[PDB]
RNA sequence: AGGAGGUAAAAAUGUGAAAA
RNA sequence: GCUUGAGUCUCGUAGAGGGGGGUAGAAUUCCAGGUGUAGCGGUGAAAUGCGUAGAGAUCUGGAGGAAUACCGGUGGCGAAGGCGGCCCCCUGGACGAAGACUGACGCUCAGGUGCGAAAGCGUGGGGAGCAAACAGGAUUAGAUACCCUGGUAGUCCACGCCGUAAACGAUGUCGACUUGGAGGUUGUGCCCUUGAGGCGUGGCUUCCGGAGCUAACGCGUUAAGUCGACCGCCUGGGGAGUA
């Protein structure tokens, strides 16, 4: 656990890849609340975020080709 | 998924098979889906985890320690 | 969906200005035209019931309204149905 | 549109019409209007080849042209216009040299439209332009087989044909019938579906529709005589004979395809 | 005239003569007073998985100002060019003028 | 037999059977054998140690084929899954790397009713 | 403490009686 | 007449809410081909089935229908049914802030009207997987069932009907009053944000329980508590929700 945008307003986006890393593993599965400690409301708003690299080529869906 | 562990592993040393799925998309999508029975089972099984939980807060009480 | 621009002039067109928002004559305006505006959204998709329902929400207010501006004023009622065009 | 009548009298119950209120209603256009004599289903002989023909009303040739020679000159949709001959509806087109000339009806047209035929148009239903110059997975109608003949393919009513692939010179179509037949690039076609999907709704109602559309009664079979027909014959209807055609051909699962020159175009058969 | 954000992938070939066509669709927003905001232009980056071939597709980013019709005819042009694959949008939510890498 | 030190061998394990087949790095198949072809059969077919039988089976006639490192592709779960590429060890060759490929639906699919 | 891979082929009926 | 009831406007929040149009990846089935041989799939144990034409297995490319892995959470929205990959268009309703104004226009309701899982039915398409009826082989005393191999309707899309469910928090709708603790979720007041904080404030939602209540279980400030309003409904079990 530690800080968020709960205080530190941030716009969320998909281009900072490393910031997507930390919620994503190397299957390229979206990592639960459980383990982000974040509220949904920043996990789904990076959910989106998720399939933006995935759809664009950014991202794997699977991460064996 | 993709292992090396080049050298020292001599076997498989995949603790991460046992943390990607292990049988998670696998076993549970072989058959009987039931398409409303996940809903109520898994409720119950969470509401077994209030019961897991209702152990701890009368727990370290007592105990004939 | 209502735009506030439309509904800005409309109810000082009909009221006394935008500051005189709650009166009758003024809703009876506003739900008028978001009752119009929908009518082609209702014209296509035709199966859109969750928002016709928010359509049928507004008629059913507006039957009390016209019902309580006879009530209160006779011939402003009147003024506001040759003014509107409806009851049939 | 597809309207059913009232059952006012037996014979006007099961009739659905299918009105279309945007064909022009008026006389067609005198240049464009050859004669077309019936033939009553005879030949040079003068021997019946194919049978129940003859009769109905009176029909004059609309003179069509799906050849679609003219290149670049954009097309002025006059109006939409009925065909006793076609199953689809034709529609009296003018191109801007001041040429009036009747095209078959895509299913996207619309009354003073503009259309286009040749290589540089657009991708809107009317135009027509080689395959090679077309995207592939498109959906296209009226396509020729040979580049120039004018068009065989996909002209009924309500019709259209998926293009598939684009190997070199050959573009291989999805017919309508299931089948996947390779045919010449350089080949053109005319964008969109098919206008007048709806045909297939209507219903004659009574025998006289059949009788004023030009085709003769068919008799059963079963009917005939042993000396006319491979089946009659019989006291209870008996039949105990397999199904032939009169001239004792095995219908019923008979693939008497034997064309061989045109074979090597043929990818899938129709199932 | 609402933002949006056209952020597609060009295929290897016209890569290399991809802004041209950036030349031509900013050309179409001037018109219609496409209030610019973006440009980031990655250049020929390398995708992560096989997009029916080959890989290493061209990123171009629009981050650009257009009404629905103008959108509608933007991305609708996208559709009938073999070289500009995926193209998609978003919503305005006042983006900002910053971000590129 | 074209005599190339590489080879790929795909495992098949399944909850009745347990194949492999060693093939090329392009996929093209050289020899297969399987947990039947050993004797097993029915329960026993599908037992951790049959897979291992199988292993000692593919290693068998590969080496006319002059493979030394493979690479395991292995599909699917059962009762060896993990022990069959330790025969492949215990046969002795250069296991360079081993790729897990797993079935992944996102739902396409709609799967049986059975096992009451 | 915290989470999970694995562990039941077959086998019916008792019908009619009384509890200070 | 006035205004706390109710409602309109003002700036924000949230969301699988609804309809239409596109679109991606994986898996699945089919097809052509390279390769490569005697088994393959299945079960409690098998057998049917499939295969020496050459299956299964595996790699290459193409083709379609269907549903959206992880995300996903006693999380949320909706009157309920019910609704979730992604993007765009159209569009309903709810909640929070404090202002301006309207001035009881309120609550509910027989009849009426609309919505309404799935299945089923009508017209026209689609049809991978799955799968009633059904077919075969098994289990068995017998199996018409449970088991396995296939397999049609149907399941999927469009336009329509149908109007019924354990359609169930089994608890009607609306408003007021009446100890708390413990959490999630979404706006927001305010202070030293001087640290993932501190003391409040409303909406929604989860669990344990106080008085009271109840046959008991348990509900327990979203009460089955203390009251008022209107509506619907029950009169022993069947017979029957049938004639």
């Amino acid at each position: 656990f530690c800080r968020f945008t709960a205080e530190g307003v941030q716009e969320i986006d998909y281009k900072d890849i490393a910031t997507l890393k930390n919620y994503i593993t190397e299957s390229g599965k979206i990592v639960p609340s459980r383990i982000t400690g974040t509220r949904a409301k920043y996990q789904r708003q990076l959910a989106r975020a998720i399939k933006r690299a995935r759809y664009l080529s950014l991202l794997p869906y699977t991460d064996r080709h | 998924i993709k292992v090396r562990e080049n050298e020292p592993f001599d076997v498989a040393l995949r603790r991460f098979k046992r943390s990607c799925e292990k049988a998670g998309v696998l076993a549970e999508v072989r058959r009987r889906e039931f398409y409303e029975k996940p809903t109520t089972e898994r409720k119950r099984a969470k509401a077994s985890a209030v019961k897991r939980h209702a152990k701890k807060l009368a727990r370290e009480n007592a105990r004939r320690t | 969906s209502l735009s506030t621009e439309a509904t800005a002039k409309i109810v000082s067109e009909f009221g006394r200005d935008a500051n005189d928002t709650g009166s009758t004559e003024v809703q009876v305006a506003l739900l008028t035209a978001q009752i119009n505006h929908l009518q082609g959204h209702f014209a296509e998709h035709k199966k859109d019931h969750h928002s016709r329902r928010g359509l049928l929400r507004m008629v059913s207010q507006r039957r009390k309204l016209l019902d309580y501006l006879k009530r209160k004023d006779v011939a402003r009622y009147t003024q506001l149905i040759e003014r509107l065009g409806l009851r049939r | 549109a597809v309207v059913k009548c009232k059952p006012t009298s037996p014979g006007r119950r099961h009739v659905v019409k299918v009105v279309n209120p945007e064909l022009h209603k008026g006389k067609p256009f005198a240049p464009l209007l050859e004669k077309n004599s019936k033939s009553g289903g005879r030949n040079n002989n003068g021997r019946i080849t194919t049978r129940h023909i003859g009769g109905g009303h009176k029909q004059a040739y609309r003179i069509v042209d799906f050849k679609r020679n003219k290149d670049g000159i954009p097309a002025v949709v006059e109006r939409l216009e009925y065909d006793p001959n076609r199953s689809a509806n034709i529609a009296l087109v003018l191109y801007k040299d001041g040429e009036r000339r009747y095209i078959l009806a895509p299913k996207g047209l619309k009354a003073g439209d503009q259309i286009q035929s040749g290589v540089d148009a657009a991708i809107k239903p009317g135009n027509t332009l080689p395959m090679r110059n077309i995207p592939v997975g498109s959906t296209v109608h009226n396509v020729e087989m040979k580049p120039g003949k004018g068009g065989q393919l996909a002209r009924s009513a309500g019709t259209y044909v998926q293009i598939v692939a684009r190997d070199g010179a050959y573009v291989t179509l999805r017919l309508r019938s299931g089948e996947m037949r390779k045919v010449e690039a350089d080949c053109r076609a005319t964008l969109g579906e098919v206008g007048n999907a709806e045909h297939m709704l209507r219903v004659l109602g009574k025998a006289g529709a059949a009788r004023w559309r030009g085709v003769r009664p068919t008799v059963r079979g079963t009917a005939m005589n042993p000396v006319d027909h491979p089946h009659g014959g019989g006291e209870g209807r008996n039949f105990g004979k397999h199904p032939v055609t009169p001239w004792g051909v095995q219908t019923k699962g008979k693939k008497t395809r034997s064309n061989k020159r045109t074979d090597k175009f043929i990818v899938r058969r129709r199932s | 005239m609402r933002h949006y954000e056209i952020v597609f992938m060009v295929h290897p070939d016209q890569s290399e003569q991809v802004p041209g066509m950036i030349e031509r669709y900013t050309a179409a927003i001037t018109g219609a007073e496409g209030k610019i905001h973006r440009l980031e232009d990655w250049g020929r980056r390398q995708l992560a998985y096989p997009i029916n071939k080959l890989h290493k597709a061209h990123y171009v980013l629009m981050n650009v100002e257009a009404p629905q019709e103008v959108i509608d005819e933007l991305e609708t042009t996208f559709r009938f060019n073999d070289a500009v694959i995926r193209s998609m949008v978003m919503r305005t939510k006042h983006a900002v003028t910053e971000a590129s890498p | 037999r074209k005599q190339v030190s590489d080879g790929v061998a795909h495992i098949h394990a399944s909850f009745n059977n347990t194949i492999v087949t060693i093939t090329d790095r392009q996929g093209n198949a050289l020899g297969w054998a399987t947990a039947g072809g050993s004797g097993f059969r029915g329960s026993r077919k599908s037992t951790p140690f049959a897979a291992q039988v199988a292993a000692e089976r593919c290693a068998d006639a590969v080496k006319e084929y002059g493979i030394k490192n493979l690479e395991v592709m292995v599909k699917g779960p059962g009762p060896g899954r993990e022990s069959t590429i330790r025969a492949l060890n215990a046969a002795g060759f250069r296991i360079t790397n081993i790729t897990d490929v797993t079935p992944i639906p996102h739902n396409g699919c709609r799967p049986p009713k059975k096992r009451r």
